[PDB]
């Protein structure tokens, strides 16, 4: 989750 | 009505009945598919809620095949037959574990 | 303007901004106004945004003293509602020097201070706002988090399964913790005090506390599994509220409740940044939010309300069911619960979701399930909210034909085979029922759970 | 009721209790309930009486461990709002 | 004089002569005849201080056969044969206990 | 009156109300007026209205500054007594704007503070006294109250028992504790300091406390039944007494004395606050209660003192014992004990109760017998008291033949059996010797106890 | 004795000590005990001191761990009751280990507690006690005394004057502020609360205390005198009992007044203690002392209430007005008054005083007079108070036909005229009414005021 | 005992 | 007053 | 105001 | 100078 | 000890 789908990503 | 028996659980799945080979390695492939590392973790019965259990050597970082998980699942269960043995996912986009579940209960 | 000119003024010449591109920076709402005929799109608009801001009924010299160019909140964007030509969408810019840093309550008040008040308006809806990301690392957020409870509660693999005892009231602090021993030796993880239940003549929070503790304690061994039960810290002030949340520390309760919207948003906040000094998981429960969130004409959109609470705090967020709700209401549930939980929710017109909201390492908090729900909903919960999620069955356990210990063995029953189901690729809600009936066949918990209750 | 007996029951039948008079300690609450076609007045009445005080959706056996007669709060009385027919006034006591 | 021999006790009834059928009997009957509600609790011998005993099914809400309250005793020692058992009865208008007493002394 | 005339005036002219109809948050007091010959009986009346209340002996014009019409206590009956032609009831109203909140010092202050020195009566005797329930609410009342001092205590189905320790004075904290160790391992639930000890130089208080909870935990070991003493924290000043208070519940202490006429309403209230903000039960010593309440004549009855107490604050209240009482004041006694214990108390005046008393949900207290009683009151005491009562025999436990432990068994014995014969339906008052001499069969330590004192 | 046997035995044999010479550390208690016919004087006697102080009803082996000829109270002295009888005086000597140091509770309770309710006596009155040096030394006192506080005050040569505010009840605190002020303008050293006023909803404490203190300051400007006003701090808990005590000190009040025994001995000692380290004045009301003191038969004589007062703590205590005693009683009056006053006062049984009563160094306490007196009395009360005396005039001041300022000034001019009288060597008390007719002369306010109320 | 017999009853 | 009448004296 | 319309009034 | 020369202008 | 002998005796 969490880092998966950043806005940097 | 029936009388509820208490008896020591074991987290998730714990209240189903006990897996057999195809379930576990169901949940297995499962976590493979989610792009989770498996590892292994076993202690002593009574260390049972303790925070750090004993990590069977590293998680098994990229591995994609369940056959090699299943082997080291025996392969800890030989090493220490007494111990609980668990069955975790890391997910290190959340830097948490997907899934956990005892695979030996110990003792 | 450079001129004091004493007088009533139009909001469009200032507040009216179609030109403006929003920075980063700025705080994003979306109102749905439906404006009384009569009154002009843009003016409604820009007079939403004015009052919600830096504006004034009448123009004033004070104006003239600071930068109204840099303050003033801006309507940028005026949209049509799809199928609903009485109402359109105003898209408001506020710069985020116009709030206090990690307030919850100052971005709240002013955006729906006063402006749903009107006459302009027969309904205003704030459907969506977004927070930057500046702003979002100002406030203190989850105390834990889904990741951190897990590794806490060494909880794995699986939903969690709570319960709600029942009553509401009425019962007292012996036969309370009675009922929350039998449900949790049962199976279930946790337990919870009722939204009502705070410190009552026929049941005192501490005598509540104490029993409850015992309870949790005495089924945590019997079962080898940990346990926990809500202790509700709810309270007349904050010092009665922090007074019971100390002595759930004291005794070693690892979770507590908290009601964020009648409680408050002041004392949810404080509550949450306690949570985390002392390690203490917080579960909050959302009483009155039908009163606010239901009208979808005037209101206040509960995407929204789901926002505040994860920038406010809370480790688990009561989000009902989807079950009930309708397929036009399922997806827009579904989004917030990716509000909820994910790092980054994209924006989707057809989820609700006006805006990308990038929560960057903000954890993620516990979806909660819980309302009329039994045995047969299980396949369809564990399908819509997936693993990190809480479902508490109530009336579902202690309305068990052979008490509470049966009726928390027969969720858990249903709940690990939908799980091992689930693993195993099975279409869980397709065959809901084969799973439910084939687990049957090893619990008759499960059994007569699946006969008192219809399908 | 003296017996557990589980499953879902309807609100009236313990939470609309026409015939109560209000204490001097009761809390009275007058709300202007605007139903769904197809739903009763008492029913509506007494379901809102009992979520806001001691009901639940589905029968609990922890009700029989305290006097809900007393603790309840009931719906008493229903009155027509003038010129809107669509809704009434339910009157509930705490 | 005479020296005082020390032995764990059982809270009420517990210092007069152990209880045989008709004694019992009377107990559970007056219990009913104040309208309390008849229950059955029981727990290991080492945990008799513990505020949460084992609730043996739910109290028996509305029962008037003491019979059927004896016949659930049995029922509950057959099941945990080493525990001590206890009966309650459930007073809803003073949400107390209207009596207690141990009918069963364990191990 | 709207002007100002100065001067001395008769009290009935605006004290006297007999068409006045109390409200239901008037504060009712019931005066038995023993007045000189000479004197009217209104203007008796009238004259303890105005003196209790808003009355001067002289025409004040700051009077015209407020509406005495409001404010004013006010007569409103005259009854005689039945059989006493000197005397007769006055009844006397006063509005609850009169008194401060939750203050039962103000309360009793106003009512008995000059109008007992009247030269007007020879005898003035508050009888009854109807708190409202709306003054009932603002006062905290007991810490716990009978329910849940039977939860925390995990005590049903029986009177608690006590014993005092005696010699009242003169034992060492060591001593003391052996005293306290032998009864709590022989059977009784509780022991307590006497009135009397504070700390002294042959006892301090840090070392009883010390040595009594030694004590208190090792019987509770070797029983496995909870016990407790009651530590008098009765102390010079405020600050003495939350020391000692603090210090009990920091050793593990369940249960402290006070005493609230000696040691004084402020201190009470205080300390029953404090107890329920910490956990720890408070047991009321009732001393200099017979100065106050003995005569018949002057004074104030012991109801009125018992309202008092349940409305300050204590989860025991002394109440003597009734077996010395005569038929006649046997009635009165079972008369406070209704309102010590019980919710709502109707009129009733055989029993003395001038006003229905309604104490909405304020819990009720423990009635507590003691004095010079043995094995063969038990009978008696557990019919006249019941369940919720705790019978203290300080002589009649450390002055059984074979000393402390002996002595609380054979008190131990006597109430069981007193209570199962009660239970069978036995009229235990008629049967008592009976019930005793068969349990005293099945107990050597009860049969010497019946030989050591007379039935 | 050196054995146990148990049974019970009687008094006589162990707590009448006819042979006794009591020590000079002993506590002297003097009972006039009424008792029942048929009951022994010597086992009356015997029976008070072992119930006061180390006996039970029934022998205790626990007696032997400790030396009861050290420890016990003992009756030494019988003596008749001139005129009566049905009574006889008790003399019991206590050893001054039985006490707790420095606390007047624990000696009151330990003489008070449980004697007063045999059933051998039809009444028992507690008529003196005997405070050894030794004990007197260990208590706080006065805070200030007599001395301290004329140097405080900048007050000498006369009696200090005060005044009540009337009515007792129903003033807003501005308009409390006004009398306060008009009647200190005036020529009042004092004005008080009444004892009723204490935080109520027509007048809360803390707006009372500011505008009194305002009222205070402005009157002190005007005159050229210092003024104060006895703020009261009776509360419901200690808590609040100092909350306002420290609200006084704060806003510069020179002088706070209690209710000590409707307060109680324990929150009174604290204040006195209080106010010794913070250096307010303390005045000390004595409600419900008529309850206690009255009956001649059976209570505690006000002179034993006096000491307790004096060795607790007050600079002020209320002695009620000789003028209405009738010649037997004015006696007893002068006798507490010493008591009140002087350093050693020695044994006089025409003026009810038993013992010798040495204070040492302890400072004196103000008698105050007051009730229904006016300036007609004013001769009598310099006469018999004396200058360290407060003569509080509410009724009398209040009640002037031209209002506080001129009432006060009446008063005022009435006790100078009586006090130069005195000075000049003139019987003020039987020349009173020239005095005052001559002083009227030149003070047209003492004129009326004359007039008013009548010789 | 409490709720049994209350004003209300 | 106070010194002048003790028991001293 | 206040007291002039009280509920006894 | 503050708000003159932001990000924004 | 103590009080065996005290002033008193």
């Amino acid at each position: 989750p969490r880092l998966d789908l950043i806005e940097q990503a | 009505m029936q009388d509820y028996k208490q008896s020591l659980k074991y987290e998730t799945f714990s209240y189903l009945p006990p897996m057999n080979a195809e379930r576990i390695r169901a949940q297995i492939k499962y976590a493979i598919a989610q792009g989770w590392s498996p590892g292994i973790e076993h202690v002593e019965v009574k260390n049972s809620m303790n925070q750090y259990w004993y990590m069977w050597k590293l998680p098994f970082f990229g591995e994609q095949n369940v056959d090699n998980v299943l082997a080291e699942i025996e392969a800890c269960r030989s090493a220490y037959p007494t111990h609980q043995v668990k069955l975790v996912a890391y997910d290190n986009y959340a830097q948490s574990l997907g899934l956990a579940f005892v695979v030996y209960r110990g003792n | 303007v450079k001129k004091y000119s004493a007088g009533v003024k139009e909001y469009r010449q200032t507040y009216w901004m179609p030109e403006y591109t929003p920075l980063d920076s700025d705080i994003l709402a979306c109102f749905k106004i439906t404006p009384q005929p009569g009154v002009d799109r843009e003016e409604a608009a820009a007079a939403v945004a004015a009052e919600s801001s830096t504006g004034t009924w009448t123009t004033v010299w004070t104006d003239l003293l600071t930068d109204m160019d840099y303050y003033k909140g801006r309507a940028y964007r005026i949209e049509d509602v799809p199928g609903d030509d009485a109402a359109f969408y105003a898209f408001i810019a506020y710069p985020i020097d116009l709030f206090e840093e990690g307030s919850v309550v100052n971005v709240f008040t002013s955006l729906v201070g006063n402006v749903f008040g009107f006459k302009a308006v027969r309904g205003l809806r704030l459907e969506d706002v977004r927070f930057p990301l500046a702003y979002v690392k100002t406030c203190g957020g989850p105390p834990h988090g889904i990741q951190v409870e897990r590794d806490k509660m060494n909880k794995y693999g699986r939903p969690l399964l709570g319960c709600t005892i029942k009553p509401k009231l009425g019962l007292s602090a012996k036969n309370y913790g009675r009922a929350v021993y039998e449900c949790l030796r049962g199976g279930l993880d946790f337990t919870k005090d009722d939204e009502n239940i705070n410190s009552q003549p026929f049941m005192r929070w501490r005598d509540r506390f104490l029993f409850v503790q015992d309870a949790t304690e005495t089924a945590e061994a019997q079962t080898g599994e940990r346990k926990g039960h809500y202790l509700n810290v709810t309270a007349p002030t904050p010092e009665e509220m922090y007074k019971r949340a100390e002595f759930a520390k004291e005794i070693g309760a690892p979770i507590i409740m908290h009601d964020y919207i009648t409680g408050g948003f002041t004392a949810n906040t404080g509550l949450a940044k306690w949570c985390q000094d002392n390690g203490v998981l917080l579960h909050i429960h959302r009483a009155m939010h039908a009163v606010i969130d239901r009208n979808p004409n005037h209101g206040i959109h509960f995407r929204v309300l789901t926002k505040i609470l994860r920038l406010s705090g809370g480790d688990h967020l009561h989000t009902g069911t989807v079950v009930g709700k309708l397929e036009g209401d399922r997806a827009s549930t579904l989004g917030w619960i990716d509000l909820l939980r994910e790092s980054f929710i994209p924006e989707d017109r057809s989820r609700g979701i006006f805006f990308d909201q990038d929560w960057g390492s903000m954890p993620g908090v516990f979806a909660v399930a819980s309302g009329g729900i039994h045995v047969w909903h299980m396949p369809a919960l564990v399908n819509i909210f997936g693993d990190d999620s809480v479902l508490q069955f109530g009336g579902g356990t202690l309305g068990h034909p052979w008490g509470n210990a049966a009726g928390a063995a027969a969720n858990r029953v249903a709940l690990e085979a939908c799980v091992e189901a689930r693993n195993q690729g099975r279409d869980i809600e397709k065959e809901g029922k084969e799973i439910l009936t084939a687990a049957a066949q090893h619990s008759p918990e499960l059994k007569i759970a699946m006969e008192t209750w219809k399908e």
